[PDB]
RNA sequence: AGCGCCGGCCAACUCCGUGCCAGCAGCCGCGGUAAUACGGAGGGCGCGAGCGUUACCCGGAUUCACUGGGCGUAAAGGGCGUGUAGGCGGCCUGGGGCGUCCCAUGUGAAAGACCACGGCUCAACCGUGGGGGAGCGUGGGAUACGCUCAGGCUAGACGG
RNA sequence: CUGGUCCACCCGUGACGCUGAGGCGCGAAAGCGUGGGGAGCAAACCGGAUUAGAUACCCGGGUAGUCCACGCCCUAAACGAUGCGCGCUAGGUCUCUGGGUCUCCUGGGGGCCGAAGCUAACGCGUUAAGCGCGCCGCCUGGGGAGUACGGCCGCAAGGC
């Protein structure tokens, strides 16, 4: 049913007397590989328990992504923050071109052609979230029909 | 004065949008009344009507947006997600029939002045004529 | 020289069994039979998740030590697939099985593929009738690839070309065990196949 | 179910500090007040209620929330005629959504009348019967009315959605409907299904809230008389 | 049958020897008695008549941002004004057609590159054939926008 | 004696506009030149204390200077550290100054809080750091360095 695939887990540090105090932060991609994913950060005292509250989170924020034979609809840019992402539509036999964090998310999206590229600030977190965005933002023939009827 | 009244219309659409207006006025010229005509059969603006507004001549621009929402936030979406001017006063910029450009995979749009008047990318392509990119919208 | 040395080790990297060898790798002994982790004193040691660039690195290594195909090669062919039309996947696939040396163990001239190799090099091989000894000649559609008069009579021939009484062969080939004629019909689609590989993941490996 | 001439009560409410978006709902400026346009008030009336007898006849349970003192006994009366939930008192944050938790609060309520009943209430110290008669005390302050609620209600009846803004905020998380009697110093985009009126004044909410009641047994079939809360507008 | 790697980036790990020594090191960094980072050994990864090193060019670098960046506190608004050149210029009509756009046409060497067949057993290499146009010249055409010349207008500016 | 500017009337001109490299002018304090003037204050300086020392902080004195006139100098955390102009995009509240049918509307300023939106945050928010067009200035990792050389300017100190 859903995949998980994990982008990252890192280990913050805060502060008390007697010194560092650590927890973690997961993020995490669930997808169906035909149109649904969805994106989980979760943050725990111990790795496990972050990435499951991360697969947890994932299912809910769940986007339904638009795909036209492996492809976007078209291309769109979406700034998170300082971080921006750069989606192009592709014919088939391109691929996934793409840094690990979009390709993860795109793969699981069920996308499988498509041109991608990083700017500004290449923050994994950002540019994880500028994707879902990006996808969350596509539009389909029919759905610009439906708007520009009326 | 405004350097660029075509850019002003965009943006007083593009502002007005933002804040779901019913209409929205922009001086009136014949040539910004051109670019409402696209504008209108193209499908982002419920229409236009020329007023008369403290004796000037105006463009009541009736804009449109999608239905309600749900969950946080209900604001509709936009029927004009994006509206940016392309050839700008100091710096102009035309296309060859050849180098129209394909806004969003069609999905969206470009203006073009060409000699053969004010047209959308598929009309000009159509007529064979390229001009002036005045601005994309989608 | 295309490699050379303990072969049924490379199956074991794979964690995947590859016939480098035919026989011997069908009869419990292709070592993935009892013995199917990593060569090595840490053989048997637990794995760490490989990073996505392993992963793509030994599909790449997996592919490639198929056909005992040198790096320099299989990137030239690789290449070649990418600017061709079509999807470059099945296109790189289509172009390895187009290798004489591949079509000739297809064929069951030969048990593996390296004994294909070596039947090319020493002229045991025949295209149309004309002798042609390198192993990456391409065979094209339409071609007869048959064996030497000369060596039709050599005791391993008899052996392999017997065994093929009766075996089936593939979709997109066809053998005429009598004068120990073949023949490419077409190039093999990627349906065709079932090689234990993604290539998604190799031309990934390429694009970095 | 129905009524026009009702400046008899609502109609016009709040001074100048407004909200905008309240505008179309707005008649005119009177003695610093905005007068709310009761023809407006109609429409959605109308459509509001509309609602309601649509999730009415249909086992739709609506929950009411009304913490501004000015109506917490005019929700609980109209809330009460009708399996329908309400929150008087105070807001817990997280009700709806965090309402798996909220729950267990309700879990220890019940539990907690077991041993005030049973042969445990003597049992163990004052050190209890004092801890354990505040915990049952307080833990129904607050939960009478939410006491119903099994699972998230099918909407929600907000009295001041301007102050109880953290249970609309809520509500819109979770795709609840938002039903509401909503003042000029509201924003009416936060409301699904608005009654633009006089969201103080006791005699008004009563009122709404009344008939908004009655359509709901006359709803889901019961034939009940006038309302009982009409005294506590005095 | 070699050569380079096995701390992270970066595919590949164990023992011994050395101790802030001897040394490694592209960047972050390793070594002051348990070092997967030094040296050796066993094992492993990569490539293979080649493998590494140095140097140099483009890339990643939207890190000079035309495509594609910025300047309150990160590097960055001139101390302020006046004003020359220059850049930029509201609404309506007309002439011109310079920009701009369209059609033809000439030029655009061969080789190279791209596609397709061929010749050396393959390939490298090579041959034949096929499109591919930008730029510029010429000849027609269009006139929405920019330009220019005429004439109007008051919603900018200025004046009473 | 003289500059700017705001409002009302809607009267006159008829796009006469915006920006602005260079140029020219203005430019706090200190400082310079010539001549005045010096109450108070006070770099240097002369002393008294404090201190481990005290070329300081505290105390008693005190010259340049601080003030005026003429010339110079041209720098600053010259700051809103936010270049100028125009158009567009909720509202509340306090305040200064006009006009009005003087609840309160209107116009031009000064503050605060905030719609949308923007921002790395902090915050900004019709007095934008929002959405846009025009033109100028400026940035491109730190140190070396605002240094060296050169040029220009200045009596010098020094400035660019
Ligand atoms: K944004
Ligand atoms: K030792
Ligand atoms: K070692
Ligand atoms: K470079
Ligand atoms: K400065
Ligand atoms: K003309
Ligand atoms: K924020
Ligand atoms: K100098
Ligand atoms: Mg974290
Ligand atoms: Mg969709
Ligand atoms: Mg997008
Ligand atoms: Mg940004
Ligand atoms: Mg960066
Ligand atoms: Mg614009
Ligand atoms: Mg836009
Ligand atoms: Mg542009
Ligand atoms: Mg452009
Ligand atoms: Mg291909
Ligand atoms: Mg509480
Ligand atoms: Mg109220
Ligand atoms: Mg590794
Ligand atoms: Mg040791
Ligand atoms: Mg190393
Ligand atoms: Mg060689
Ligand atoms: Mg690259
Ligand atoms: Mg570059
Ligand atoms: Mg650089
Ligand atoms: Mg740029
Ligand atoms: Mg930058
Ligand atoms: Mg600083
Ligand atoms: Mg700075
Ligand atoms: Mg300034
Ligand atoms: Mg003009
Ligand atoms: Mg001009
Ligand atoms: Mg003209
Ligand atoms: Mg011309
Ligand atoms: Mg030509
Ligand atoms: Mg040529
Ligand atoms: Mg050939
Ligand atoms: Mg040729
Ligand atoms: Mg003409
Ligand atoms: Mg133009
Ligand atoms: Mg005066
Ligand atoms: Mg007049
Ligand atoms: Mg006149
Ligand atoms: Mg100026
Ligand atoms: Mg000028
Ligand atoms: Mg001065
Ligand atoms: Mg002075
Ligand atoms: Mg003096
Ligand atoms: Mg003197
Ligand atoms: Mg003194
Ligand atoms: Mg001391
Ligand atoms: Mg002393
Ligand atoms: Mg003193
Ligand atoms: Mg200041
Ligand atoms: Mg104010
Ligand atoms: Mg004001
Ligand atoms: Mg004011
Ligand atoms: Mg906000
Ligand atoms: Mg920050
Ligand atoms: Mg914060
Ligand atoms: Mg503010
Ligand atoms: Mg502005
Ligand atoms: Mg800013
Ligand atoms: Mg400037
Ligand atoms: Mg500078
Ligand atoms: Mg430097
Ligand atoms: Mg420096
Ligand atoms: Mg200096
Ligand atoms: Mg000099
Ligand atoms: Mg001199
Ligand atoms: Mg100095
Ligand atoms: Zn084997």
């Amino acid at each position: 049913d859903f995949e998980e695939k994990m982008i990252l887990i890192r280990r913050t540090a805060r502060m008390q007397a007697g010194g560092r105090r650590f927890r973690f932060g997961a993020l995490v991609v669930v997808g169906d590989r035909q149109g649904r994913v969805g994106l989980g950060f979760g943050k725990a005292p111990e790795v496990p328990l972050a990435v499951q509250k991360a697969g947890y989170y994932a299912r809910r924020n769940m986007v339904e992504v638009p795909l036209q034979n492996g492809t976007i609809p078209h291309e769109i840019e979406v700034e998170f923050g300082a971080s921006k992402i750069v989606l192009k539509p592709a014919a088939p036999g391109t691929g996934v071109i793409a840094g690990a964090v979009p390709r993860a998310i795109l793969e699981l999206a069920g996308v499988t052609d498509i041109l991608t590229k990083e700017l500004g600030s290449r923050n994994p977190i950002n540019i994880a979230y500028a994707t879902m965005e990006a996808l969350r933002q596509l539009r389909t023939k029919a759905d610009v029909e439906r708007l520009r009827k009326g | 004065m405004l350097t660029d009244p075509i850019a002003d219309m965009l943006t007083r659409i593009r502002n007005a949008t933002r804040v779901y207006k019913e209409s929205t006025d922009v001086p009136a010229s014949r040539f910004k009344e051109e670019i409402l005509r696209i504008l209108a059969r193209e499908g982002f603006i419920k229409g236009y009507e020329r007023v008369d507004v403290d004796g000037k001549p105006y463009l009541r621009v009736y804009l449109k947006y999608g239905p309600r929402r749900q969950g946080p936030d209900p604001r509709p979406e936009q029927v004009i997600h994006h509206i940016r001017r392309i050839s700008k006063p100091g710096r102009r910029v035309y296309v060859g029939v050849k180098e129209i450009p394909r806004v969003r995979r069609g999905l969206g749009i470009a203006i073009l002045s060409t000699s053969k008047g004010v047209l959308t990318d598929r009309e000009a392509r159509k007529l064979g004529v390229g001009g002036e990119l005045i601005c994309e919208v989608w | 020289g295309r490699y050379i040395g303990p072969v049924c080790r490379l199956c074991r990297r794979e964690g995947v069994k590859l016939y480098l060898k035919g026989e011997r790798c069908y009869s419990p002994k292709c070592a993935m039979e009892r013995r199917p982790y990593p060569p090595g004193q840490h053989g048997q040691k637990r794995a760490r998740r490989p990073s996505d660039y392993a992963v793509r690195l030994r599909e790449k290594q997996k592919l490639r030590r198929i056909y005992g195909i040198s790096e320099r090669q299989f990137r030239n062919l690789f290449e070649e697939a990418s600017k061709k039309k079509g999807v470059t996947g099945s296109v790189f696939l289509g172009l390895l099985e187009s290798r004489l040396d591949n079509v000739v163990y297809r064929l069951g001239f030969a048990v593996s593929r390296r004994q294909a190799r070596q039947l090319v090099r020493h002229g045991h091989i025949t295209v149309n009738g004309r002798r042609v000894d390198l192993p990456s000649y391409r065979v094209r559609p339409g071609d007869e690839i048959a064996v030497a008069e000369k060596s039709r009579n050599l005791e391993l021939i008899r052996q392999n070309l017997e065994a093929m009484k009766g075996r089936k062969v593939g979709p997109w080939l066809s053998l005429d065990v009598e004068g120990m004629k073949g023949k490419f019909l077409r190039l093999p689609d990627r349906e065709d196949l079932a090689l234990p590989v993604n290539e998604q993941l190799v031309i990934e490996f390429y694009s970095r | 179910v129905k009524e026009l001439l009702e400046a008899g009560v609502h109609f016009g409410h709040e001074r100048k500090r407004w909200n905008p978006k309240f505008a179309r709902y707005i008649y005119a400026e009177r003695n610093g007040i905005h007068i709310i346009d009761l023809q407006k008030t109609m429409e959605e009336l109308e459509r509001t209620f509309r609602f309601i007898e649509d999730l009415a006849m249909r086992g739709g349970t609506i929950l009411f929330v009304g913490t501004k003192k000015q109506a917490q006994d005019i929700v609980r009366m109209e809330a009460e005629r009708a399996g329908m939930p309400y929150v008087n008192q105070r807001w817990l944050g997280g009700m709806l959504t965090n309402f798996k938790t909220i729950s267990q609060r309700v879990h220890r309520l019940e539990e907690l009348e077991a041993l005030f009943a049973s042969p445990e209430i003597e049992e163990r110290p004052k050190k209890e019967q004092v801890r354990l008669k505040h915990e049952l005390e307080r833990l129904q302050k607050y939960l009478s009315g939410f006491r119903l609620l099994k699972r998230l209600p099918d909407a929600i009846f907000v009295v001041d959605p301007t102050k109880e803004a953290i249970a609309v905020r809520e509500a819109r998380k979770l795709f609840i409907p938002v039903i509401a009697l909503a003042d000029t110093d509201s924003d009416p985009d936060l409301v699904d299904y608005i009654i633009p009126g006089n969201d103080d004044a006791i005699r008004s909410i009563q009122l709404i809230l009344s008939r908004a009641v009655d359509l709901i047994i006359q709803a889901r079939g019961g034939v009940v008389e006038p309302s009982p809360s009409y005294a506590l507008v005095q």
